[PDB]
DNA sequence: TCAGGATGTATATATCTGACACGTGCCTGGAGACTAGGGAGTAATCCCCTTGGCGGTTAAAACGCGGGGGACAGCGCGTACGTGCGTTTAAGCGGTGCTAGAGCTGTCTACGACCAATTGAGCGGCCTCGGCACCGGGATTCTCGA
DNA sequence: TCGAGAATCCCGGTGCCGAGGCCGCTCAATTGGTCGTAGACAGCTCTAGCACCGCTTAAACGCACGTACGCGCTGTCCCCCGCGTTTTAACCGCCAAGGGGATTACTCCCTAGTCTCCAGGCACGTGTCAGATATATACATCCGAT
């Protein structure tokens, strides 16, 4: 119920970090332009999952996003993850 | 000194064999709650959910690196562009 | 030998809308598909929103919701609008 | 507009008075009780030529109704001259009447160069066209030349008249002659939807036969004639009730020869006679191979066979026929050309019996059937006879269709048999030479049998004809037979 | 004690009574409310007008009286939102609107 | 002898070299190739194949022999290809 | 020398033909062949009502129209203007069907 | 606080399938989710199919040509299979 | 009367009055059968033991006894079928099967 | 072609820890016994799909040829990622409060279900008249050459 | 660097057939009135999320080389386009049967409810061994040359 308001947001998801995630999907040799677009698409898809799991968390009037509200946002966005209940 | 090309393969075959969880799970919880302080204000979170998150983000995003590393290697070479990651998620169905 | 459509409302919202242009046949099979394709995406999706909080009826707060959360940007504000409005006028009467 | 119309009624009240029958009991009745209270046999020489007395018997009959002003039927033979006929008549209104024109004939597309050698050879003072060729060239046959109303006698098809309506109706016509009238057996057909919008001040009929299978054809033949009359649907199959079909008394058909006679006019073959022979006809009634007793229930009771069973008529008319048509009774490749084939067939059995006869008397036959697969079955048992033969057949040729024809009418042709289906080849050809024809199977149509059966009984026949039919025992077309043997007292005891 | 449509009293065209029959005999839950059938038809006012509109502008700008699944195919997909809506659903006799790729035509 | 229906072009090689032509100039390509037909008709024949036998399976489920053109719509719809106008 | 175009000209004035277009451009009997061979398999004897086999052409057109498009979109990122099958089965590939 | 979580039929099942393999509860938790899906899917399809034919009640077809419809090609064959080989020893105990 | 549950009447594992009970009260229709449940039981059976037993393979493989969601994902995604039907779900701590384009390593 | 480090694999002692079993309370699965509706299953009516053939028309398709612009190996060269190494630095673990709010129970009504009268909107059947499709013809205009 | 020449769009005219109107009926909406019972609100409890702070050390970052891959450029074939001429298969019409899919309509049996006992499985405590770190043994593989 503070707020620290700590500057340097987004780009926090660093390159060494983008490029072992790039590295696990079988890429070789990334460039340099590569990072400030991937930032781009991850918070794109970030945004709409979001989104969706605050809408139904809004829904039932709760002020906690639990973890079923995140499952069910990925649930009807097309993508099922199974782990976490449900 | 190693060839140019020898270490990322050793980074391939050690990063494909592990499953731990692959981007840094604090920067992450301030990026979540920073792009959700738009919709409604001062929620709260469960870990759980933050957990889920990302690993539904992480895994996404290494379907989509493989998609353009095939992309890529289309065009006759071994480098990954920004063209080819937006020709994917065009040609995906995403842009 | 009766069947049931969505035709003649869709002729009345064209002449509210356009007061001279008319509609085909072929078009006006492919619109009533389209509003039943509508209507059972958002009723199926306020279905299971009802169901995910062991609340049996489905009421106007489920539509509301299913509306947010089914059509996109700013398309979802005007459809609230529209529907809040018709709800206030029906139970101010 | 009514002034034929008193002059139509009361020459149908002018006979017999059984017309009163349905006139009474019917706007068709307004004008009923307005009026209620009310030759040339010197074979004339405007023709180029004679006219034989029958002849003039028949064109007497057309002036009888073009006096009265109604419609009718000429149902002749052919070979007796259905069109020289015709021509004259229309020289009655050039010689006599002098009207010159317009005239529309519509034909089949086989018999069309024959009309305007069949004109000029008789009257050649009239001015005629055969409306041929694309969408290009039917331009200037229309508007450099059919607009120009410089011609008398117009010649059109069955399916460029449907092409070509819209440039039809300017033009109010004196008469329309319809040829080979058997597409107006039915009243729901495109070309007879065309046909009542146009304009006409006569309606003329020229056809071989009259109905086939139903009393429900020649009405619609009728209702194009002169319309005013019936134009109801209802009204003659229940005052009729379908051709006596329930009780065989025989007295419902006195009306016939009260109602048919004031528009019909067909002639026997007695009249000269045509091939000045008469011919006969058998059954030869054949059993089943042992083989083809499996198929037949191999379909129905459903036991090797694995067969689609859409169609029962028609999968059961291949096992009554040739059990090798079903492409799985073969036996396997590589495929031999031997006598098992014919031992599964009972009927080849008897046409390995039946030719052998007749080489030793020279009798060369004509085979007709349903199906060109089972043509193709005999293309090779010929051979494997050694048996030298042609096929004429659908999607040969056009050309293909002159010579194999002229090889069998050469004198001295050394070709055993000659093959060919029913409802192709009736196209005015003229295979005389052949003595005996045989066929392979029944027909839903008793005429589209009877027919192909003077394919070589007419005009220039000298020898005996026999008809052969190979009729399988206690099958699917022992029904069909008998079906097609009820349709033929049919039309034979109306008439003659 | 003489009747009025509830289609009426909220002002709408498309009829609450068919589509709260529809809406329970559909089996979506056990009970329906009161004020759900009213906000259906109120959404699918706005979206049928709001399609139904572009698909006007776009007939008329081709000099038409009569609007054609051409038509709907160009209010549909010329829109962005509506595509977005839209995007997983062909239309019979609708066609693709036209596009040339910039570096094929030639220069 | 020639008796059997043996000789016969198959029945995916009537959709034609110029129907394929046409419906990519429908695509909006320019230059095509001489190996697009072959793969083509193999991409075809695999849509229709599963197409068809989820309409297949609509229709012997409900007892009748018969496809109608709802069946062909739910199949498309289950897939994922939603077809307007038929319904 | 008579007058012909250059290689190219004509295909850009297909292309417009097309695509203001809207009829159905793959022919019908042939395709009602296809139907029933495919289906012949999967049992025997159906029966096809005619808006059956239009819905079946409509969708498998539509459907092979994106293709196409997708398609021209991975040939024209590879520097060509040629469609080849390399791309073909890229792009769908890249979709999820292979 | 009651909480239904399939989890001990699995663990019998695994105990008859590899009679000394073990199991994590992540593991648990995962398959749990994944036949929780499953049945959504099978008896959600089966709904619709039976809404399609306007009858009521869903029954054994339903689920015959739902779990052919929806699960893959070979696979579908053994589960047919399965199926019938369970309704027809408990139809005839 | 000793009452007999009908888990063990069709000889299954899973339950089959649980799965009576979800059915109906999902409100999927109106009017449920007899031997639907006892088909769903049947082939929830199948389809567990199928992916169970591919995943005990797989960890019998790296020499494990207990099982990982590791083995899970190699024993759903190293299969076809099963890979078809499961081909959009991800799943947790999972990773991906090794694979490197063939004319990326050197030679 | 052979020695040289820095990698990946048996390998055995050596802790934590979390899965597996055992033993207790209580919630729902079932046995059963009566009722009512839904769906099966015969039984007429009619109308669109199927087979195996005829006929004609006429745009599409097939083929062929010359030729030209695109795909495609080589080839040079010049930035630009890869690798490694010091140098910051912030993530991670491990305690320690502190309280917002998730979740559960208790009453107790507003409000849907359900029912029977009742009666106006919507669905088939009819006609009918302009909106659009088509056809010469004419003007414009885009692409090919000097 | 502006003329020839073919393609396309824009003008009129006919004509035809489907979209819009009206009419009758009939059956789902609508009204009025009980009646059980979900959910709404109030209140209490306890739990998991939030904010601190300190300590350690993997990890990010910023620097320098340096070679290798992207990219433009160059011939060189060679395969697909554009147009002209046969040729064939779609596309209508037509024959002649018949057959499967929709409406009443009527009478069994299947399933849902309802009350009632017992046992299944879920939570909650104990109390043991497979996985992991760790860590020093020996172990298989790219990298200047020759
Ligand atoms: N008096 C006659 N003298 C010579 N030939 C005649 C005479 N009458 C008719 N014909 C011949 O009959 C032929 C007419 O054939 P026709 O029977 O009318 O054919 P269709 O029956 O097909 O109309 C003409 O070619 C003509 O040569």
């Amino acid at each position: 119920r503070h707020r620290k308001v700590l500057r340097d947001n987004i780009q926090g998801i660093t390159k060494p970090a983008i490029r072992r995630l790039a590295r696990r999907g079988g890429v070789k040799r990334i460039s340099g332009l590569i990072y400030e677009e991937t930032r781009g698409v991850l918070k794109v898809f970030l945004e709409n999952v979001i989104r969706d799991a605050v809408t139904y968390t809004e829904h039932a009037k709760r002020k906690t996003v639990t973890a079923m509200d995140v499952v069910y946002a990925l649930k009807r966005q097309g993508r099922t993850l199974y782990g976490f209940g449900g | 000194r190693y060839r140019p090309g020898t270490v990322a393969l050793r980074e391939i075959r050690r990063y494909q064999k592990s499953t731990e969880l692959l981007i840094r799970k604090l920067p992450f919880q301030r990026l979540v709650r920073e792009i959700a302080q738009d919709f409604k204000t001062d929620l709260r979170f469960q870990s759980s959910a933050v957990m889920a998150l990302q690993e539904a983000s992480e895994a996404y995003l290494v379907a989509l690196f493989e998609d353009t590393n095939l992309c890529a290697i289309h065009a006759k070479r071994v480098t990954i562009m920004p063209k080819d990651i937006q020709l994917a998620r065009r040609i995906r169905g995403e842009r | 030998t009766r069947k049931e459509s969505y035709a003649i409302y869709v002729y009345k919202v064209l002449k509210q809308v356009h007061p001279d242009t008319g509609i085909s046949s072929k078009a006006m099979s492919i619109m009533n598909s389209f509003v039943n394709d509508v209507f059972e995406r958002i009723a199926g999706e306020a279905s299971r929103l009802a169901h995910y909080n062991k609340r049996s009826t489905i009421t106007s707060r489920e539509i509301q919701t299913a509306v947010r959360l089914l059509l996109p940007g700013e398309l979802a504000k005007h459809a609230v609008s529209e529907g809040t409005k018709a709800v206030t006028k029906y139970t101010s009467a | 507009d009514l002034e034929g119309t008193t002059k139509r009624f009361e020459h149908l009240l002018s006979l017999s008075g059984l017309f009163k029958h349905f006139i009474e009991s019917k706007k068709f009745r307004q004008v009923l009780d307005v009026l209620e209270e009310n030759q040339f046999r010197e074979s004339p020489a405007y023709v180029n030529g004679q006219l034989r007395p029958y002849q003039i018997q028949g064109v007497n009959w057309l002036v009888s109704l073009h006096k009265n002003k109604i419609a009718g039927i000429l149902a002749d033979e052919m070979g007796l001259g259905k069109t020289l006929q015709t021509i004259s008549f229309l020289g009655y209104l050039r010689y006599i009447e002098k009207i010159p024109g317009p005239f529309l004939v519509i034909a089949p597309k086989s018999t069309l160069n024959n009309w305007l050698r069949e004109i000029n050879r008789w009257t050649p003072d009239v001015n005629a066209f055969i409306l041929q060729g694309d969408k290009e060239e039917r331009a200037e046959l229309i508007q450099k030349k059919l607009l120009g109303c410089d011609f008398d006698v117009v010649i059109a098809s069955y399916e460029i008249i449907i092409r070509e309506k819209s440039p039809l109706k300017k033009i109010n016509w004196e008469y329309i002659i319809i040829d080979e009238a058997h597409r107006i057996k039915n009243e729901e057909s495109m070309l007879s939807q065309v046909l009542r919008e146009f304009t006409s001040r006569n309606r003329l009929l020229i056809t071989g036969t009259p109905l086939q299978n139903n009393l429900h054809e020649l009405w619609a033949l009728l209702n194009f004639l002169l319309p005013d009359i019936f134009s109801d649907a209802q009204d003659f199959d229940d005052w009729f009730s379908s051709e006596s079909t329930e009780e065989d008394q025989d007295k419902i058909v006195k009306q016939l020869h009260t109602v048919l006679q004031p528009f019909l006019l067909r002639r026997i073959k007695s009249d000269v006679e045509t091939s000045l022979l008469p011919k006969k006809e058998l059954n030869l009634y054949v059993g089943m191979s042992s083989m083809q007793k499996k198929w037949y229930k191999k379909i129905l009771e459903k036991d090797e066979s694995k067969t689609r069973l859409l169609n029962i008529m028609m999968q059961l008319r291949k096992c009554c026929n040739h059990p090798y048509l079903f492409k799985g009774a073969e036996p396997g490749p590589p495929y031999t050309t031997d006598e098992h084939l014919v031992y599964n067939a009972a009927k080849l059995q008897v046409l390995d019996k039946l030719l052998k006869k007749l080489k030793e008397e020279g009798s060369r036959v004509l085979i007709f059937s349903q199906m060109s697969r089972l043509l193709d079955i005999l293309e090779d048992y010929c051979y494997f006879r050694n048996y030298e033969y042609c096929r004429i057949d659908g999607s040969t040729a056009h050309e293909d269709r002159i010579q194999a024809i002229d090889d069998y009418n050469a004198p001295d042709s050394k070709k055993f048999v000659f093959l060919l289906t029913t409802r192709a080849g009736g196209l005015g050809i003229n295979l005389t030479s052949a003595d005996v024809v045989v066929l392979y199977d029944s027909d839903w149509n008793p005429q589209a049998d009877l027919q192909a059966m003077d394919r070589a009984h007419r005009i220039g026949q000298k020898k005996q004809v026999k008809v052969f039919r190979l009729v399988t025992d206690n099958s699917v077309e022992e029904k069909i037979l008998e079906r097609a043997t009820q349709k033929l007292r049919l039309d034979q005891l109306v008439i003659q | 004690a003489k009747a009025k449509t509830r289609s009426s009293r909220a002002g709408l065209q498309f009829p609450v009574g068919r589509v709260h029959r529809l809406l329970r005999k559909g089996n979506y839950a056990e009970r329906v409310g009161a004020g759900a059938p009213v906000y259906l038809a109120a959404v699918l006012e706005y979206l049928t007008a709001e399609i139904l509109e572009l698909a006007g502008n776009a007939a008329r700008d081709n000099k038409k009286t009569r609007i054609i699944p051409r038509h709907l195919q160009l209010a549909v997909r010329n829109d962005e939102e509506l595509n977005k809506l839209l995007g997983r659903v062909t239309i019979a006799q609708g066609g693709v609107l036209p596009n040339i790729q910039s570096v094929l035509l030639p220069k």
